[PDB]
């Protein structure tokens, strides 16, 4: 079962990344994969606070906005506020009890920490700018809209925190729990993990980017420019975040961890091909959703939507899944600027006299 | 990198320092006594250790240290430096804590 | 089930600490209890990290320190490594499963964040005082005098994880696993917990001040002044901790929060006594192979066990159990040092003769 303190003195640095033994001694001396160190060391050193950051201006502009950009804009937040709700306590819960090597359980942890500051600068933004909070956040949870993707989301999730429990509690086999049977198998967890990872990279790497354009939209208009510096800091973590998850998934892939992890991500291709295009399709979707009422200078429906497909071939090459979109350029250049970032007089008559006209 | 000290007693003679001995006398003279801290005294102290340090220059020190300390939150120090002092002044007179015989002391004397 | 995004919309305001819904949005305009929330602002303005220290005048006064010195320095620092080492992952993996209100999970992911960086700067103090810190982490797990009291905290950890894998998996009730019996008791449930609780209130107020002493000992002597600046920042944190750890129990023991819970606290109230009790124990024990080699100027193994009984009882009271040892006034007042922030010339004659001689 799980221990929180193992008793086996093990050598950390040979160690998988996951379902080795569970870390016991924290130390930051050595790592086995450093990029998970240096995301800590680049995490803490953007620590941001939510309240340092001036939302009072935004107010005036959110109330002169025409009434179909409040619901584009308040949309967009209230699908943020959600989506890094469960960024928040997920990898916690999800990952912390399969990690293996210490440098890795510090990151999880500290990505987690970090998204609860991006829950809180939520909260910031939205009573910075409506009068009634709880008209925000009571729509969240029953949404139309927001709940297809919210319990989809949480289901990758989901699952792999139940199998990982039933492997604790009764270990690799075929099991028989309340008459029913029950079969673990760690192959099967594996294949939870990697589909849970990829559909996290999803999540951070091209559901929230689809957020980032409309928060970054209003302000390349000069609009709502507190809560764009506030969006403009999480984009600078939500880059750490993915490029975690994409050295997850491509450590994973390549085999260098777990020689039967290779094989297991080769069975899954096909899975976390569709969990991808379903994700971009579903991103179309609510961009339908936002501009059902009409549009705004530089985003419309099918800007929004080239940009998913846009960011969507990006993002799944990273991870080695192929491209489901046509080749494209950047339908919105502008996002780059928020995600990343005498005379010498002297003559010589004889060098001239060396000349014949 | 241990220097393993000397300290200078009191018949001139040298051995290892031994903080123990500290302790011992400062627990035996804070006995009873209410608000008081062995462990003030020591790091108030400020006692520099050098190799050779006479044993009645640490003593004289502690009773300072211990004389500083008097205060109304802590009014039992009068008593725990005071304790020291008596002490310091046995050995300075006898070499030892218990005094002689009434008689042989004024036969000497 | 656990799940990562609960469905049901339910006012947050009116469910309790632990085993009600578990948290879907993450809002931080309200709170049921709002000293969690002051203790999320109050953790987030202490951010510090290790490396704005100096310690390099550390590695020199630990070179010239005795023989003995060195083994009570270093001795206090693997147990403090191993402290905050079950501290950076237990909050999140043993809590997170069971939280209920907002504002209480983001603490306890904000409390566990602030241990990694515990758990990072012990790696700094080792790192720049020592030639090889891989001796001073592989004696944690091996050496028989520090990982004895590992298990003794990591087990009230471990039980609370695996229940709540059952509680979660098969739900409350009596079921056969395996064709042997296991029930699932909810009150059982909140028993570990509230017991855990207790243990962690122990490690944070009284284990860790215990080390505290020791390491601002040496800084009263003038000597490893960069450890004491780092363990300064720690000891600040701690209190946020050990707050942290004393709200919940006493909400928990008042009935205000859960009545079921009141009358579950009163069966633990012995198991609570004997926990605490045996902390102390178990510290006073560590002290005396702390200075079994010898002792140093301001503390020794009598000094420090007064220390253990003096904060025990100071601890206990706070929780509302029985004072184990006799009333002590402090035996290391330097301590509270470190864990806070003419003549008018004028006669009158004609009043002079309105006297009497
Ligand atoms: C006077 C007195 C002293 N003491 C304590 C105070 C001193 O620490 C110790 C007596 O001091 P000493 O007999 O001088 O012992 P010491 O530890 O200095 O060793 P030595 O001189 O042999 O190297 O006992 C008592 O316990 N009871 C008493 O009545
Ligand atoms: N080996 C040692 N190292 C350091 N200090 C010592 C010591 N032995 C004794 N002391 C201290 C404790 C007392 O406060 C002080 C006077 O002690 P003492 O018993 O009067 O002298 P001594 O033992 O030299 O005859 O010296
Ligand atoms: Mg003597």
């Amino acid at each position: 079962a799980y221990t929180t303190f193992s008793q086996t003195k093990n050598d950390q640095l040979k160690e998988p990344m996951f379902f080795g033994q569970p870390v016991n001694v924290a130390r930051y001396d050595q790592q086995k994969y450093d990029i998970f160190e240096k995301l800590i060391e680049k995490q803490l050193s953007f620590f941001w606070r939510p309240e340092e950051v001036d939302v009072s201006r935004d107010r005036i502009d959110y109330q002169a906005l025409p009434e179909h950009e409040k619901h584009i804009f308040i949309s967009n937040l209230k699908y943020q506020t959600l989506l890094d709700s469960i960024q928040g306590r997920s990898p916690n819960v999800a990952l912390l009890p399969l990690i293996s090597i210490p440098e890795l359980e510090t990151w999880v942890e500290t990505w987690a920490f970090s998204e609860t500051i991006h829950s809180r600068s939520y909260t910031h933004i939205i009573r910075n700018i409506v009068n009634d909070p709880s008209v925000v956040f009571d729509d969240i949870v029953t949404n139309e809209q927001i709940q297809k993707r919210a319990e989809g989301i949480s289901s990758y999730y989901d699952e792999l925190i139940e199998m990982t429990s039933y492997w604790h509690l009764l270990g690799e086999g075929t099991h028989t729990v309340n008459g029913k049977t029950v079969t673990v198998s760690l192959r099967e967890l594996k294949k939870k993990l990697y589909l849970c990872l990829m559909s996290v990279n999803a999540l951070e790497a091209i559901r929230f980017y689809v957020s980032f354009a409309c928060s970054f939209a209003f302000a390349e208009r000069e609009l709502m420019e507190g809560n764009a510096k506030i969006i403009r800091l999480i984009a600078r973590d939500e880059a750490l975040h993915l490029t975690g998850t994409q050295h997850m998934l491509n450590l994973l892939r390549s085999g260098a961890d777990d020689p039967e992890m290779a094989e297991i991500a080769e069975e899954c291709k096909q899975e976390c091909y569709d969990l991808f295009v379903q994700a971009a399709q579903q991103e179309k979707d609510w961009a339908d959703y936002l501009f059902r009422d009409g549009s705004m200078i530089g985003l419309n429906k099918d800007i929004l939507c080239q940009y998913v497909e846009y960011i969507t071939n990006i993002r799944m090459q990273a991870v080695g899944l192929d491209l489901p979109f046509q080749t494209r350029s950047n339908p919105i250049p502008w996002i780059n600027t928020w995600l990343v970032s005498q005379i010498d007089s002297e003559v010589d008559t004889d060098d001239l006299s060396n000349f014949q006209l | 990198m241990n220097q393993n000290l000397l300290v200078t007693k009191r018949d001139g003679s040298t051995e290892r320092i031994n903080l123990d001995k500290i302790h011992r006398v400062l627990d035996w003279a804070a006995e009873g006594l209410h608000n008081v801290s062995i462990s003030q005294v020591e790091l108030r102290s400020h006692i520099q250790f050098y190799d050779g340090i006479k044993t009645s220059d640490i003593h004289e020190t502690i009773i300072k240290a211990a004389a500083d300390l008097i205060s109304r939150d802590a009014p039992d120090y009068q008593y725990l430096a005071a304790r020291l002092a008596i002490f310091h002044l046995r050995k300075k007179a006898y070499g030892q804590f218990e005094p002689p015989a009434l008689y042989d002391h004024v036969v000497k004397m």
